[PDB]
């Protein structure tokens, strides 16, 4: 129901 | 055209000369903004900026479009370093790809380049509009860029997103190099020399700055340290997810000082240059990708296989807003699966359900173009990057024992790793969606229950919430332990050998329980998508 994790790119 | 020596800082003055800034102004010096006890109309206004930009757009219009980032923190050898005038440092063309970005950050954006990039190397700034709506994005941007003489807007008529917008950056282009920036970044004292020296020597090198987090809710710039707190490399995962991890023990020992290129197996993609001339060569991106997602993996795996260097310049830094449909990312994933991967590419297939749907029904598009570039560029395969580049990478197994999802029959959900499991945190029951991914497990030789999508985990067995832990074994000499083997027995109950019990699906948590083949929430199918 949450998409496999993605969309905007994560920092550090 | 090649001169003896090193560039003077007079040779190296930037573009524009930054006006002195307010200290106690808000935002000044990369300092928090606390945007805190605001009148009635100003709450309204800061939710609208949320709602459109998804930062506090509030804060970003009240700071200056000017701000300095204070002091220069970068270690000493990336403030005293000194650039040869021979091979000269290229001009580069800035590609800034825009969709109704706020005016506070894509402005910022540009006078930051200005103030920062020395006027013998900043050729142009290219501001590509991915079909913005927003009004002041039109007439007003084009008549206010006029006064700085070598910014340029091109507008791409209909919204296609950031891959066919950069490749139309690049075809005006006329630098010797190309730099990508998003449209919410502000650089640092020094970013750009690093990059351009980098390819001057290696025209192979694919080179990013170290990217700074610009808070999305205070615009506080996080600032290098003067020591180099432990760097991050760029990696992917088995779903294909670009992620950071620690540098490796020989990677530290190579690097002599903070001015070495880091060695990266996989870069962010939003932020780096390349030679304009390689850039054409190495196959620019894939044009049948769409809007965006993938092909910062993609160009990863075609820069290592076909011959360039994926490097990250520590002394380049760039502060960058961070933030926070799936058909087009996952159709992008299987075009860059089947043309770099080789037979790796079913790891990722068999935990995006999505995925091996796309590559069933050949809804990919046609990939020749992309096997025919590398053939001609006698591209290396993929057992070569992850022997050469990635031997860190924890690789499953190619062919599994068995793969799928564990449902529990009581409430019907599934057996789901929560978001951020990186081991060491309870298990949730979640709604069966079929895809893969959070609800992905596959049994071993050993009994062990793997979520095998980043790290190695293994279901493991305690008195309280059952948890993800690193799994014990990983080769010849280790074992799996007894917290870790599970037996799905033929009453479909999930038993713990070492505890004498079964997993339960009732609870906020999976827990072990007195094993009772009658409660249906001990009962589990483990299914295949
Ligand atoms: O349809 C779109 C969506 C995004 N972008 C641009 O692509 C870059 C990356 O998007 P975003 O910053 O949201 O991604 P993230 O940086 O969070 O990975 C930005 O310069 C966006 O303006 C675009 O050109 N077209
Ligand atoms: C990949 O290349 C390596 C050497 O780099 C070679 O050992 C291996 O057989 C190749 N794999 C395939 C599937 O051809
Ligand atoms: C998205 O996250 C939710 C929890 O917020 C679940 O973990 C779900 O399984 C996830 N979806 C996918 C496809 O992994
Ligand atoms: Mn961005």
């Amino acid at each position: 129901n949450t998409p496999i994790p993605r969309r905007h790119t994560r920092s550090a | 055209h090649c001169l003896p020596g090193h560039y003077t800082p007079v040779e190296l003055k930037p573009f524009l000369d930054r006006p002195l800034q307010d200290p106690n102004a808000p935002g000044a010096s990369g300092k928090a903004f606390k945007t805190i006890n605001l009148n009635s109309e100003e709450q309204k206004e800061k939710q609208a900026g949320e709602e459109k930009h998804c930062f506090n757009a509030f804060a970003s219009d009240r700071i200056s479009l000017h701000r300095d980032l204070g002091p220069d923190t970068r270690p000493p050898e990336c403030i005293e370093q000194k650039f040869k005038r021979c091979p000269p440092l290229p001009t580069t063309s800035i590609i800034i790809v825009f969709h109704n970005e706020a005016w506070s950050t894509l402005l910022r954006t540009v006078h930051s380049v200005m103030y920062t990039s020395p006027a013998i190397l900043l050729k142009e700034i290219i501001l590509v509009d991915d079909a913005s709506v927003d009004e002041y994005l039109h007439d007003k941007l084009d008549e206010y860029v006029k006064q700085f003489q070598i910014v340029k807007v091109v507008r791409q008529k209909e919204r296609k997103g950031l891959i066919t917008a950069r490749l139309l950056g690049a075809s005006v282009a006329t630098g010797e190099t190309l730099t990508f920036l998003d449209a919410h970044c502000e650089c640092f004292y020094g970013w750009l020399e690093p990059l351009l020296a980098r390819i001057a020597e290696n025209p192979v090198a694919v080179v990013s700055p170290d990217i700074a987090s610009i808070d999305l809710n205070t615009f506080e710039f996080s600032k290098p340290s003067p020591y180099g707190h432990s760097h991050n490399r760029g990696n992917f995962d088995w779903s294909l997810s670009f992620g950071w991890e620690s540098l490796p023990k020989h990677e530290n020992k190579r690097r002599k000082d903070e001015t070495y290129p880091i060695r990266t197996p996989t870069f962010a993609g939003g932020l780096f240059s390349i030679s304009k001339d390689y850039f054409e060569y190495i196959g620019s991106y894939d044009e049948e990708m769409e809007i965006w997602g993938g092909e910062n993996i993609e160009m990863s795996f075609r820069v290592w296989q076909c011959g360039g260097q994926l490097e990250i310049m520590p002394c380049s830094v760039v502060g960058h807003v961070f933030r926070s449909g799936t058909q087009v990312i996952t159709r992008n994933q299987v075009r860059l699966a089947e043309v770099w991967m080789d037979e790796y590419k079913e790891i990722f297939y068999r935990r995006n359900t999505e995925a091996a749907k796309i590559v069933k029904q050949k809804t990919f598009g046609d990939i020749s173009k992309r096997i025919d570039l590398r053939q001609r560029l006698q591209c290396k395969n993929f057992t070569w990057y992850l022997s050469n580049v990635y031997p860190e990478a924890y690789v499953p197994d190619l062919n599994p024992l068995f793969s799928g999802y564990l449902k529990n029959i009581g409430n019907r959900m599934c057996l789901d790793v929560g978001e951020n499991n990186h081991g060491g945190k309870p298990l949730i029951m979640y709604s069966c969606h079929g895809l893969g991914g959070n609800q992905y497990f596959e049994y071993s030789a050993h009994h062990e229950i793997r979520h095998n999508i980043q790290k190695e985990l293994c279901l493991h067995a305690s008195k309280g919430p059952v948890q993800l832990r690193e799994c014990t074994y990983k080769g010849q000499k280790t074992f799996a332990v007894g917290e870790e083997q599970w037996l799905h027995q033929k009453d479909q109950t999930l038993y713990n050998e070492a505890l004498h019990m079964c997993l339960t699906g009732n609870g906020e948590h999976p827990s072990l329980a007195s094993c009772n083949p009658s409660d249906p929430f001990q009962k589990w199918i483990f299914g295949q998508n």
